[PDB]
RNA sequence: UCGAUGUCGGCUCGUCGCAUCCUGGGGCUGAAGAAGGUCCCAAGGGUUGGGCUGUUCGCCCAUUAAAGCGGCACGCGAGCU
RNA sequence: CGAAUGCCGGCAUGAGUAACGAUAAAGAGGGUGAGAAUCCCUCUCGCCGUAAGCCCAAGGGUUCCUACGCAAUGGUCGUCAGCGUAGGGUUAGGCGGGACCUAAGGUGAAGCCGAAAGGCGUAGCCGAAGGGCAGCCGGUUAAUAUUCCGGCCCUUCCCGCAGGUGCGAUGGGGGGACGCUCUAGGCUAGGGGGACCGGAGCCAUGGACGAGCCCGGCCAGAAGCGCAGGGUGGGAGGUAGGCAAAUCCGCCUCCCAACAAGCUCUGCGUGGUGGGGAAGCCCGUACGGGUGACAACCCCCCGAAGCCAGGGAGCCAAGAAAAGCCUCUAAGCACAACCUGCGGGAACCCGUACCGCAAACCGACACAGGUGGGCGGGUGCAAGAGCACUCAGGCGCGCGGGAGAACCCUCGCCAAGGAACUCUGCAAGUUGGCCCCGUAACUUCGGGAGAAGGGGUGCUCCCUGGGGUGAUGAGCCCCGGGGAGCCGCAGUGAACAGGCUCUGGCGACUGUUUACCAAAAACACAGCUCUCUGCGAACUCGUAAGAGGAGGUAUAGGGAGCGACGCUUGCCCGGUGCCGGAAGGUCAAGGGGAGGGGUGCAAGCCCCGAACCGAAGCCCCGGUGAACGGCGGCCGUAACUAUAACGGUCCUAAGGUAGCGAAAUUCCUUGUCGGGUAAGUUCCGACCUGCACGAAAAGCGUAACGACCGGAGCGCUGUCUCGGCGAGGGACCCGGUGAAAUUGAACUGGCCGUGAAGAUGCGGCCUACCCGUGGCAGGACGAAAAGACCCCGUGGAGCUUUACUGCAGC
RNA sequence: CGAGCUAGCCCUGGCCAGGGUGAAGCUGGGGUGAGACCCAGUGGAGGCCCGAACCGGUGGGGGAUGCAAACCCCUCGGAUG
RNA sequence: GUGGUUCGUGGAGCCAUGGGGGAAUCUGGGCGGACCACCGCCUAAGGCUAAGUACUCCGGGUGACCGAUAGCGCACCAGUA
RNA sequence: GCCCGGAUAGCUCAGUCGGUAGAGCAGGGGAUUGAAAAUCCCCGUGUCCUUGGUUCGAUUCCGAGUCCGGGCACCA
RNA sequence: GUGGGAGAGGGUGGUGGAAUUCCCGGAGUAGCGGUGAAAUGCGCAGAUACCGGGAGGAACGCCGAUGGCGAAGGCAGCCACCUGGUCCACCCGUGACGCUGAGGCGCGAAAGCGUGGGGAGCAAACCGGAUUAGAUACCCGGGUAGUCCACGCCCUAAACG
């Protein structure tokens, strides 16, 4: 069947992007937290070009 | 005069389409159409505030003139009569003698060619619009304003009309399409005649799909749901209503009056 | 037996009991004969095909020597339905 | 620490077991190499070909090319690889995106709201597979190419010349600019044919040296020329409209012009010149080169769904915006500027490899699943993207060799019977296409209908009527019609392609649903009724702002029920709801204070507090049924009996009308009778005793519809009597690779007993040499899931309401 | 934190081989005082019919430590809405 | 009308304050738990003020703290694969 | 089988605080009519279902029993 | 043909006043309705009765007749328009063009039916109050469809002279 993961580089960044996080205050904590923990990447890795 | 079909398909048996004879122009007057944002019944939150709405043919708003007095005393020539899919009534394209083109909602009778004008002067003739006070008692009238300069808001739907019944100071006694006896201010304009396309109430959509063309998605009965969803949800088979009939939001719905009592316009109503 | 012993009926495959439905042997008879009745011995084998109903059962159709009754987790769903 | 279905890790059992991932299929020769069924190469064979081929997009991200490699990854093998190591590889003014436009939506000066966080929001801005905008054909690389090179052709910016002209905006106006169905003309893509042009060659096996077979016979191309087609009236006066101003647009009145023309614009043909250029044969390539050659390069036919394109007609459900563009005037400027030519110059950022219906994307896998757009040849079959074969191209599915059991699966045949099978014709058969003939009840007149049932169907020769293209002619096509005959068991000779009828129930209908056990009689549905709602509508979301409703206005909008259509839809308003009642009772805060109280020496200060004045609500009075709802008992009575039209009485708000009725409702019940059958718990017609139908939770019907559910018949059949044979894929044997749940430990027999009540394990007896392989499933109360039923728990959740208490709302 | 699955709506695009059936309207003829209507031709409508793509998921078999955590084969429903 | 305080409406004062009403400048005002008298205590409706207190991302010193299944999740290129 | 209710004149039914029980209809006797009906006048019979108990006394209170009617007979 | 009549003949569009009902206003008090007698019903929540203002529908008193017109069914306030038949006068015109009429076709009261609209009075059905032995009737209080309009059906009649 059609599974649940249907990759879309624009959707990925529109939705989990750095800019996206910094808009909502909930998102800035999501960042606040991933930094305070050491995550190597704060937002998912995407690829425009 | 309404079109019928031979029964060459189930649902053509009963389908009925408006006779489009009084229609004169077919594409609309470009300088007078906006795109209208179709809601699907959704408010500015992304949330349905009106159920079962959406789909339905793409449409182009015709910006129509409901304040007639912003051109007092300039006559116009009825240029066309054309289909407007944003209302039940058909619109008349008119051509003002100073060259302005404007859209009127077409009264019954009004034919391609005649003169129309609005103002205190304004011969008492179908198409002309006057402050109510200068309209002969008993004339039938349409596109009334409720308050002066706020624009026509009354008796605009196909075949509707109000009747001027009397006067009391600044307010004339109007009989609305709904039989109700409202006082309306005298300086309220109203174009004379009734609305026409009166057969409107006789089309028979004929099949589920015709509703769909008009933006009307299916409507599911409380009965048909479960109790999370609706007061009439549930039961084993089929269920009598079981309680005073109600809405999904739970309020009574056979009789229960909702107009607010304290409402200041109470003062200017006298009917039902 | 509830940290699970799948439950009616059909199918298939049986096997055992005998309080015997047939066949075999018998005593009595209100047994002339022929056909029965009743009770005794006997479980070696045999004990049909259909209509109806999920039915077991049952009732009917047409036969038959007969169209037996029970047990096996109301035998059998790691065999099927 | 021995147990916690404990936790982590290790290693066992099942076991050399099941499996090795589409039954498209393989064989050999040669080569490489330590080693080859698995890598290279040739020959043969098979498979795809509306693809299993080719090109975009998204995704992925070096997988691409090459060299050197095989530990691991690869379901076997590996010399190979999408693997390892290294090196190389992606070139643009014109392709795509960005230095352009706007869409939904997002964001958001102003401004509005909100304890905070934040929510809204006209403009503006952002946002594209939509608008706009300038590159075609070849060649070249191991690997990029509309990007590099060749030929031919364009765009914009800057600066010049020259020639024009009141220039000039982010402002005005035009345009851009729009649906669905059907569709004319003329082309193009693409194809088929040729006796014509070109070409290596060929003559086999009986025949053929032939107008033989085989192969090919084009592509791009500015200007100008044609052929098609699109778009567009020309002038003059008036002017208050298009939020300033217009000379523009709009409106008005003149004139000429008008199914055209002329001006434009596009497509197509041609066109300077440029490119390409087969089969075959020989080259050593994993594949490309040479030649074929001075290649030829023409004619005819078919012909798009594409192009001219903003074409045309019909229709109703009534079909984006903004820029580019053209016009118009404002400031400002007019020794500016713009427009037009022609010249030089300038022309950036990002993408570009590879996979891309799949071993590179989504599915943990080199997974039989999923994945959007374009191209998709030929011949035949009525047509077609269908079906069979097949071209280009691509592939044989990354374990094989044998064998010839059961059994399983997929498949083919079956004597006689023909549903006897069974819950049920489940399944499988039969039927199948096109042409013609023919076709019932019933009907809403359309239908039912492909009803049913039949006849025909190939090939050969002769005759012969129309179309299209040519020219009215030949040729090439297309639609045919007549007559003679030929061969088979069979002519839709393969492949694709309804079994039919009669009679019920339910739902009118097409649709819709429980992703993943229910597709339905359920939901929806046109339509009908009721009700709210006068517009800052009601209703809905939100604390609010706001917003939907709706840029709508009672022929409209919300809510509820019913559910095409026909004929209908009875009585009850006592209770509950809703509606109406400016009186009366009651009634909270408040008012009002008769009258008391506490304290002070008092003036005070401070408490209670009776009338009475106090809303909504409740009571009360009425209405109200397509509002919640409800819709009786007993006894008697007719001149044979039976039965009761009739009577008597208790009770009720009122006592069930038409229709229908053992029913999707009937308990007794397989009711009784009739029909079908040899036989009928079913089915159909009836009867009425309706356990416990009955009128919009509609009643009774209804043509048509149905993957619904029922009964029957005909046709046909391996469903069956009742099985047999056969094919292939497994199973089996050998070689390679090698799991799984489960498992206290095991040296793990039968009976009759016994035992916590169903024993391999206890007693007694009986049987029994050790160990395996293929098989079958009776038992290990076999596995699997801490039973899903049941109960328990002062465990939980969803849901109801005249349960309690509250909160929103009113 | 999620609508990259799924549900609905909004914007903008695309898709649906080929056959059948033959509504209205037209046009002619008839008819009539005029009409209605009737017949033919044209026409080409439809939640119309057959059938691929595409969308489905009826019945059956198979699969059931699967090719597959919903697949496969035969069969069937829609296929201009 | 509420909150805070031990104070859950209680005899419910004190502090605070959403609503209503609404003063005075020392002979003014608040307080001592309803209220009154008395006797006291304070000086509302402006603001600032180190230290003594809290914490450990960081540096150091200790340990009847661990010792690679322990000790931080991480002793190792771990908030990684 | 399990619980509720009822049993009063010939029929259909009120009714009781424990003591002398009524309503309609039927029936009976009179009247009215030519005769019947309707109308009118006058007239109850009741062992208050059976049985046992409580009482001074029971149709009345209590326990059982018949009988009738109503609800129930669920998971299984 | 020519000139003229009379007419509720038909169709359309308007328009008038009386009255009924409802609504608003005013003034007023206990009854009003109704019948054979009653009751139901309405009324101090202010009814009946009276005045004023309005709304709406249907029917047209007197004239009015045993009258008129029409083929019939039928037609009645008034005004206009459109329109049928008829009668008389005059003796002009055609020249037997006449009569009837199976079928056909058209009109056709009331009730009824469809789709809309309208709805004051009236009133099948229906509800109450009475009467009766009963009363599913007659009398009374209410009351729906219908009655009215438009279009389209139905086609009956003591459609009778
Ligand atoms: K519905
Ligand atoms: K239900
Ligand atoms: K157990
Ligand atoms: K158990
Ligand atoms: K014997
Ligand atoms: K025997
Ligand atoms: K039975
Ligand atoms: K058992
Ligand atoms: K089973
Ligand atoms: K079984
Ligand atoms: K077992
Ligand atoms: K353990
Ligand atoms: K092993
Ligand atoms: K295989
Ligand atoms: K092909
Ligand atoms: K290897
Ligand atoms: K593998
Ligand atoms: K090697
Ligand atoms: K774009
Ligand atoms: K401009
Ligand atoms: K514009
Ligand atoms: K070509
Ligand atoms: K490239
Ligand atoms: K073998
Ligand atoms: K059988
Ligand atoms: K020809
Ligand atoms: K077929
Ligand atoms: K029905
Ligand atoms: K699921
Ligand atoms: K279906
Ligand atoms: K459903
Ligand atoms: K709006
Ligand atoms: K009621
Ligand atoms: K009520
Ligand atoms: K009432
Ligand atoms: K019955
Ligand atoms: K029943
Ligand atoms: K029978
Ligand atoms: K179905
Ligand atoms: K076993
Ligand atoms: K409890
Ligand atoms: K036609
Ligand atoms: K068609
Ligand atoms: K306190
Ligand atoms: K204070
Ligand atoms: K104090
Ligand atoms: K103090
Ligand atoms: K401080
Ligand atoms: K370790
Ligand atoms: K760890
Ligand atoms: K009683
Ligand atoms: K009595
Ligand atoms: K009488
Ligand atoms: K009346
Ligand atoms: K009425
Ligand atoms: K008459
Ligand atoms: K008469
Ligand atoms: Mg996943
Ligand atoms: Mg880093
Ligand atoms: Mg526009
Ligand atoms: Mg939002
Ligand atoms: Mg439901
Ligand atoms: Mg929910
Ligand atoms: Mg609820
Ligand atoms: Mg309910
Ligand atoms: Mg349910
Ligand atoms: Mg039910
Ligand atoms: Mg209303
Ligand atoms: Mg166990
Ligand atoms: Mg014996
Ligand atoms: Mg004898
Ligand atoms: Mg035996
Ligand atoms: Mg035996
Ligand atoms: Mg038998
Ligand atoms: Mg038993
Ligand atoms: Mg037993
Ligand atoms: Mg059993
Ligand atoms: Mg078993
Ligand atoms: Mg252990
Ligand atoms: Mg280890
Ligand atoms: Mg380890
Ligand atoms: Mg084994
Ligand atoms: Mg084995
Ligand atoms: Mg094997
Ligand atoms: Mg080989
Ligand atoms: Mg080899
Ligand atoms: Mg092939
Ligand atoms: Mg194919
Ligand atoms: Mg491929
Ligand atoms: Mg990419
Ligand atoms: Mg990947
Ligand atoms: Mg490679
Ligand atoms: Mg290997
Ligand atoms: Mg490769
Ligand atoms: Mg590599
Ligand atoms: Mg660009
Ligand atoms: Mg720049
Ligand atoms: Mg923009
Ligand atoms: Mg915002
Ligand atoms: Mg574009
Ligand atoms: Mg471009
Ligand atoms: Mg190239
Ligand atoms: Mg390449
Ligand atoms: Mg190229
Ligand atoms: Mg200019
Ligand atoms: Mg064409
Ligand atoms: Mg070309
Ligand atoms: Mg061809
Ligand atoms: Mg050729
Ligand atoms: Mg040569
Ligand atoms: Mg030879
Ligand atoms: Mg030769
Ligand atoms: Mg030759
Ligand atoms: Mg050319
Ligand atoms: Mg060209
Ligand atoms: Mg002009
Ligand atoms: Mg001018
Ligand atoms: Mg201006
Ligand atoms: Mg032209
Ligand atoms: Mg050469
Ligand atoms: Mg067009
Ligand atoms: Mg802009
Ligand atoms: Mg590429
Ligand atoms: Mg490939
Ligand atoms: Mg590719
Ligand atoms: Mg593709
Ligand atoms: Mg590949
Ligand atoms: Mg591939
Ligand atoms: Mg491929
Ligand atoms: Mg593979
Ligand atoms: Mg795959
Ligand atoms: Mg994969
Ligand atoms: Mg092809
Ligand atoms: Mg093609
Ligand atoms: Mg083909
Ligand atoms: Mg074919
Ligand atoms: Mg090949
Ligand atoms: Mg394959
Ligand atoms: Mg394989
Ligand atoms: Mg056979
Ligand atoms: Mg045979
Ligand atoms: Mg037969
Ligand atoms: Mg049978
Ligand atoms: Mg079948
Ligand atoms: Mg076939
Ligand atoms: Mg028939
Ligand atoms: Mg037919
Ligand atoms: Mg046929
Ligand atoms: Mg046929
Ligand atoms: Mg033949
Ligand atoms: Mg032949
Ligand atoms: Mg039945
Ligand atoms: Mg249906
Ligand atoms: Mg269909
Ligand atoms: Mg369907
Ligand atoms: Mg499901
Ligand atoms: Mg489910
Ligand atoms: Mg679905
Ligand atoms: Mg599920
Ligand atoms: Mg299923
Ligand atoms: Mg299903
Ligand atoms: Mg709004
Ligand atoms: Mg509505
Ligand atoms: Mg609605
Ligand atoms: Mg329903
Ligand atoms: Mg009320
Ligand atoms: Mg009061
Ligand atoms: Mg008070
Ligand atoms: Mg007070
Ligand atoms: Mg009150
Ligand atoms: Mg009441
Ligand atoms: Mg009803
Ligand atoms: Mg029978
Ligand atoms: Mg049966
Ligand atoms: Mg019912
Ligand atoms: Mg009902
Ligand atoms: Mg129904
Ligand atoms: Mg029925
Ligand atoms: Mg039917
Ligand atoms: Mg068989
Ligand atoms: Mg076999
Ligand atoms: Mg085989
Ligand atoms: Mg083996
Ligand atoms: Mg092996
Ligand atoms: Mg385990
Ligand atoms: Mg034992
Ligand atoms: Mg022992
Ligand atoms: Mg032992
Ligand atoms: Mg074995
Ligand atoms: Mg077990
Ligand atoms: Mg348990
Ligand atoms: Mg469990
Ligand atoms: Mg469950
Ligand atoms: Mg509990
Ligand atoms: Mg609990
Ligand atoms: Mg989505
Ligand atoms: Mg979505
Ligand atoms: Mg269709
Ligand atoms: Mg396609
Ligand atoms: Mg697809
Ligand atoms: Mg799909
Ligand atoms: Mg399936
Ligand atoms: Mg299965
Ligand atoms: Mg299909
Ligand atoms: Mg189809
Ligand atoms: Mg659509
Ligand atoms: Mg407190
Ligand atoms: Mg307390
Ligand atoms: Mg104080
Ligand atoms: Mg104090
Ligand atoms: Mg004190
Ligand atoms: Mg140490
Ligand atoms: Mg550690
Ligand atoms: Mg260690
Ligand atoms: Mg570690
Ligand atoms: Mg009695
Ligand atoms: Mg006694
Ligand atoms: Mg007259
Ligand atoms: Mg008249
Ligand atoms: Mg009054
Ligand atoms: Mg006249
Ligand atoms: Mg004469
Ligand atoms: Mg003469
Ligand atoms: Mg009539
Ligand atoms: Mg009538
Ligand atoms: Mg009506």
């Amino acid at each position: 069947m059609k599974r649940t993961w249907q990759p879309n580089r624009r959707k990925r960044a529109k939705t989990h992007g750095f800019r996206a996080r910094m808009r909502t205050p909930g998102g800035r904590k999501v960042l606040k937290r991933r930094r305070q923990k050491g995550r190597w990447r704060l937002t998912p890795a995407v690829r425009k070009r | 005069a309404v079109k019928k079909f031979k029964p060459y398909t189930p649902s053509r048996r009963f389908m009925t389409v408006a006779d489009f004879s009084e229609i004169t122009k077919t594409e609309p007057e470009k300088s007078l159409v906006k795109p209208l944002k179709k809601t699907g019944g959704r408010n500015n939150q992304g949330r349905i505030t009106v159920r079962f709405r959406g789909g339905g043919h793409k449409r182009l708003y015709r910006i129509i003139d409901f304040k007639r007095w912003d051109k007092v005393g300039i006559p116009a020539k009825v240029a066309a009569i054309e289909y407007d899919p944003n209302r039940s009534a058909r619109i008349a394209l008119l051509h003002y003698v100073d060259g302005e083109k404007r859209y009127i909602i077409a009264p019954d009778g009004l034919q391609v060619g005649q003169q129309v004008v609005a103002g205190p002067d304004a011969p008492i003739q179908v198409g002309n619009a006057l402050p109510l006070r200068f309209i002969p008692v008993g004339t039938v009238v349409h596109a009334v304003e409720l308050e002066p300069k706020k624009g026509a808001k009354l008796a605009r739907a196909a075949g509707t009309s109000a009747q001027i019944q009397g006067r009391e100071g600044d307010y004339v006694i109007l009989r609305l399409p709904s039989g109700e006896l409202r006082k309306v201010h005298g300086e309220c304009y109203a174009t004379v005649g009734a609305v026409g396309n009166a057969d409107h109430k006789n089309i028979v959509l004929g099949k589920a799909g015709r509703s769909r063309w008009l933006g009307r998605r299916p409507h599911v009965r409380g009965a048909a749901m479960n109790p999370v969803d609706h007061p009439h949800g549930g039961g084993e088979g089929r269920a009598p209503r079981g309680r005073p009939p109600a809405s999904p939001w739970g309020w009574q719905t056979k009789g229960l009056k909702t107009r607010k009592r304290r409402k200041p316009s109470s003062r200017f109503i006298i009917a039902r």
